[PDB]
RNA sequence: AGGGGAUCGAAGACGAUCAGAUACCGUCGUAGUCUUAACCAUAAACUAUGCCGAUUAGGGAUCGGACGGCGUUUAUUUUUGACCCGUUCGGCACCUUACGAUAAAUCAAAAUGUUUGGGCUCCUGGGGGAGUAUGGUCGCAAGGCUGAAACUUAAAGAAAUUG
């Protein structure tokens, strides 16, 4: 039986695609099959910003950000709880989850 | 490629009738197609049809009124004697009372019942009931 | 046991004798939901149970067993039907099965082979039906031959009033439940075939429900 | 195994009515 | 401490049958229930009285869905005949002028039907 | 005009209320089956319904209602808040039962439920939001009449009245005109020319 | 209808769909009848006079009953300029 | 599906049936005469 | 057979773990990994779905070309380019639906098939023995193509339901 209509790959209209290296176990997987996450964060955590802020010599200062793109094989994706198993009917839903914008 | 214009015309009619429409369009027109429709028309299975004349081959627009179950074509035109004509009506006709099998003979194309009256045989080309 | 109380509007009209015969219901295609309607119009309907087969279900303690019954009825004069119901008790299932069979009674169309001389004996045309990998085909036959079929489907045709026919089967016919349901669908479609003798236009009349006023 | 109550059923007719010795 | 269906179901019918006979006081409500009901336990009677006096406290400020008594209905259908003196559809009295505003291609529809005499104002509509 | 005289024309008064209630405004999505009831599409905007064709279907729907022997066999349905009051008022003026709010599925199929009905005709405010009512009608042979917008399913919908179907005023006004026509064909109003004494705003909705 | 010596032998004669002409079978739930009243000269509804139509379940499921009724109603002179062929 | 259907294709149809007839097990043992060769009885009933 | 040989790393040598560990983990490391001139012809070489032609239902996205239009932007500025609206031809795909099909999972084809015929090529006939023995042919070799019999057995297998 086919578990997924797209074979869980997202590759139709071509024959080959170069692989990539997993960011955790350094495995080789096709680029279209890997799970990709883009992350934007600050250099320092929010509790430490005040100590840096008042120790500067430039009056008001803005700590820079850091930009990373991590990408995993499926075996490392669901062991680190990046994604998890869904139900049979809930599998066919590709909308990104609604991030909480009120936080109680 | 197009190897039997007769099959294309009969197939297109069957699809439209099964879905309940009232009119059909046929892109290529030939003498055998027109002579086939006339046999159906004389028994009330269709209404008027008209053949618009473009300079290539012309088209046909047939008017349907229900009453039609199926119309098919036999692709290899076998040779049938007069004595074995009763084998075919047993095969591809729902009942003995009604239905027609179309033949082609040296006296024009005709249904299986008048050909018995004229005592003539030939080749088989299709059926409708 | 005692007199029944009609629950639907149609049931009240039947009790008051406002409709002539069951074919009046058939002509207007009205649903039937009360088994007291059928036996009021069609007495002497014979019933005969086919077989009972157990079905299992696995649970923590053990296995749970239920009994399934198949029952078909008919009058040998153009009416036939069947029903299937399962229950925890053998006797209970049979009683409930007969009720479902009565609700599904349908008419059949009988024609002639060749020339007509009264009292049609065979099917008018050849018809077939399919129910889950089983196909049954029926062919009209000349007068004189009997019914040529397996014992399972010969019984159903006997109660429908059909006298002469030819039969053909395909697929896995060992599934008795599927075989009977396929035959029942083929006979039901006899009135759905438009023969040339039915081309004559008919007059539309109002249904009995609309023009009668029911009691309170 | 529904053969317990066929002795005194009288509410249905079986196919092969079992003759008794 | 959650009340089951038997206490809640019995409390609903008491309120609608006898609304004015019992009041916000818990002590008085205790004596109304046992007179107009058949309860075989004092503890069950106490719980019934506790819930019904709580229900009328929230009834005092706005009605609650699931509760209906005679005084509430009669007030409801008194309000449902409310009707203004000038119709909202009527526009001769409304607006600084009687004539109203429409767009261009609606008037062409009016011309097709023949009702040209209707006083309207046409304004072009396009954003692109 | 083999079966209708010329006294059925819309007249200037009836039309004047229709375009003042925004009954000629449709949605952007256009169903293929609703193409005939479209006059033109607005440049950079919505479709526009043909009000002239609206009157003929409204009269035809009313003529079907009168044919019913006893008025209690007609049923009128509404679920959205904008149509609750208009349905109840329609039931009071004529003879009809009204179902407002939840439908309690199984009403037309189960014979032991409290709200068991055996109607001969069904009138529905919105086919999309009242799909359950239409679905059960297909089981027991009842024709369906419904108010439809530019986009709406038309399965098992024999008669369709093109209207806004979503406006506050539009939904109420159409139900009012339908009631007036039913009484006109009977002897209640006694004349086409005489005006009715009930005000159109009575068939509206109120927030509390 | 069938005959042997000129007398009908069919159990009953079924009806036909008005839109397509197919026979409406028994137990075909979803098939309805539409009755339209007949009005007199002054607008009142004549009692006992009406026009009857029948539609099969097949055409209703497709969603074509609205257009089918318009063509039939206009043909019997019940409506004006609402249905046409392009 | 996929058979030759023309009016002059009697050679292909006859050849095809001869080749595929060997896939049958009952016919294959009859044509090769294994009973005459390998069976302890010389193709007879008793011994 | 020559050139090149940074990085990884079949074989090999050690350190731990373990009752044992010729492995998983760690430090080294040869052929190979790259290129020129010649051989080899096999992959879950997969959409497990052969090729040509006709007909059958609604929708919104997208890539390439043409045609029509209200505006904005902009240049030695117009015509062109960028954005917006609509029609059409040719593609990689998707959502809903079932009049249809199937054992089912599911499918705009896997539909127009018991009411069975538009044209053409190849392959399969219960499970093992077995892609094995032998003969032939191609290759430097590893191997490729073609391909049995004796004997043995009442079940292997597919889709879904409850534990
Ligand atoms: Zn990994």
């Amino acid at each position: 039986v086919k578990k997924r209509k797209n074979n869980g790959r997202n590759k139709k209209g071509r024959g080959h695609v170069k692989p990539i290296r997993c960011s955790n176990c350094a495995r080789c997987t096709p680029k279209d099959k890997a799970i990709k996450r883009f992350t934007i964060r600050n250099m320092v955590e929010s509790a430490a910003i005040r100590d840096i802020s008042d120790a500067s010599v430039f009056a008001e200062y803005t700590v820079p950000k850091m930009y990373l793109k991590l990408q995993y094989c499926v075996s490392c994706a669901i062991h680190g709880k990046i994604v998890r198993v869904r139900s049979r009917e809930g599998r066919r839903n590709r909308a990104p989850p609604p991030r909480v914008r009120y936080n109680k | 490629v197009r190897t039997s214009v007769l099959h294309d015309a009969l197939n297109s009619i069957n699809n439209a009738e099964k879905m309940g429409k009232r009119q059909v369009m046929i892109r290529p027109s030939s003498k055998v197609i027109v002579k086939f429709l006339q046999v159906m028309q004389r028994h009330g299975y269709i209404g008027e049809f008209e053949e618009v004349d473009n300079h290539r081959s012309g088209k046909i627009v047939v008017q349907l009124n229900g009453r039609l179950n199926k119309c098919g074509v036999i692709s290899p035109r076998y040779n049938v004697r007069l004595a074995e004509l009763e084998k075919w009506v047993t095969k591809l006709l729902p009942a003995r009372q009604f239905g027609y099998v179309i033949l082609t003979t040296s006296a024009g194309i005709m249904d299986h019942e008048e050909a018995r009256r004229k005592h003539v045989a030939g080749k088989i080309i299709g059926f409708f009931y | 046991e005692k007199e029944w109380q009609p629950v639907t509007k149609l049931g009240r009209l039947v009790k008051a004798g406002k409709i002539k015969s069951m074919e009046e219901i058939y002509l207007h295609s009205l649903p039937i939901k009360e088994y007291q309607i059928v036996d009021y119009f069609l007495p002497k309907l014979k019933d005969e149970v086919m077989k009972i087969k157990p079905v299992q279900k696995q649970t923590r303690a053990g296995q749970r067993t239920r009994f399934k019954a198949i029952v078909l009825i008919g009058d040998s004069d153009g009416h036939v039907g069947l029903g299937i119901k399962t229950s925890k008790e053998v006797a209970t299932a049979i009683r409930a099965a007969i009720i479902i069979a009565k609700l599904s009674v349908i008419p059949v169309r009988r024609g002639y082979w060749g020339a007509n001389l009264g009292r049609p004996h065979s099917l008018p045309v050849k018809q077939s039906g399919k129910c889950g990998s089983v196909t049954v085909r029926l062919i009209p036959a000349p007068r004189g031959t009997s019914l040529v079929a397996s014992p399972a489907v010969k019984r159903l045709l006997q109660l429908a009033g059909i006298e002469d026919a030819y039969t053909s089967s395909s697929g896995s016919t060992k599934t008795l439940e599927n075989t009977l349901k396929a035959t029942f669908a083929a006979v039901a479609n006899t009135y759905g075939f438009l023969t040339p003798n039915l081309w004559k236009e008919t007059k539309l009349i109002r249904s009995p429900l609309e023009e009668y006023a029911d009691t309170l | 195994e529904g053969e317990a109550e066929l002795k005194d059923e009288q509410a249905a007719e079986e196919i092969a009515q079992t003759e008794k010795k | 401490r959650v009340r089951t269906k038997t206490v809640k179901k019995s409390a609903k019918v008491i309120i609608e049958k006898y609304y004015p006979r019992l009041t916000l006081d818990f002590e008085t409500n205790k004596r109304v229930c046992d007179e107009i009901a058949v309860i075989s336990s004092k503890r069950l009677r106490n719980k019934i009285a506790g819930y019904t006096t709580h229900l009328m406290k929230r009834i005092q400020r706005g009605p609650v869905r699931g509760i209906s008594f005679k005084l509430q209905e009669e007030e409801r259908e008194r309000k449902d005949q409310y009707v203004p003196e000038v119709s909202a559809l009527d526009f001769h009295q409304n607006s600084e002028t009687g004539m109203l505003d429409i767009d261009q291609e609606t008037k062409d529809l009016l011309k097709h039907l023949g009702f040209d005499s209707i006083p309207v104002n046409v304004i072009p509509v396009t954003q692109s | 005009p083999a079966n209708l005289p010329s006294i059925f024309n819309p007249t200037s008064a009836d039309i004047e209320q229709l375009l003042a209630a925004q009954c000629h405004i449709g949605s952007k999505n256009l169903n293929v089956h609703m193409q005939p009831y479209v006059w033109k599409t607005r440049a950079d905007g919505v479709n526009i319904i043909n009000l002239g064709k609206t009157w003929e279907k409204l009269v035809l729907a009313a003529r079907i209602i009168v044919a019913i022997d006893n008025p209690s066999d007609v049923c009128v349905i509404s679920s959205r808040p904008f149509g609750q009051r208009a349905v109840l008022k329609f039931a009071a003026h004529t003879g009809a039962q009204a179902i407002a709010g939840r439908f309690t599925p199984g009403s037309f199929t189960n014979y032991i439920t409290r709200s068991f009905k055996e109607p001969r005709l069904i009138v529905v405010t919105d086919p999309r939001t009242d799909a359950q009512a239409i679905k059960e009608a297909s089981y027991v042979n009842i024709p369906v009449i419904a108010l439809c917008d530019t986009d709406s399913p038309l399965e098992y919908v024999d008669v369709a009245i093109p209207t806004n179907n979503k406006g506050r005023h539009s939904v109420g006004l159409i139900w009012w005109m339908l009631a007036r026509e039913v009484l006109r064909l009977r002897g209640t109003i006694y004349n086409r020319e005489t005006p009715w004494d009930v005000m159109p705003d009575l068939y509206f909705y109120r927030d509390p | 209808m069938e005959n042997d010596r000129g007398e009908i032998v069919d159990l009953y004669v079924p009806r036909k769909c008005s839109a397509t002409g197919r026979i409406i079978k028994a137990k075909d739930h979803g098939s309805c009848q539409i009755t339209i009243a007949k009005v007199d000269e002054n607008g009142r509804a004549i009692q006992g006079e009406n026009i009857i139509y029948a539609f099969s379940g097949f055409v209703r499921a497709m969603g074509e009953s609205d257009d089918a009724l318009n063509r039939l109603a206009q043909r019997d002179g019940l409506l004006k300029n609402v249905w046409s062929a392009q | 599906g996929g058979k030759p259907r023309g009016l002059n294709a009697a050679r292909k149809l006859r050849n095809n049936r001869r080749e595929q007839r060997w896939a049958d097990l009952q016919y294959k043992k009859r044509a090769l005469g294994t009973a005459y060769k390998s069976s302890p009885f010389g193709g007879s009933s008793h011994a």
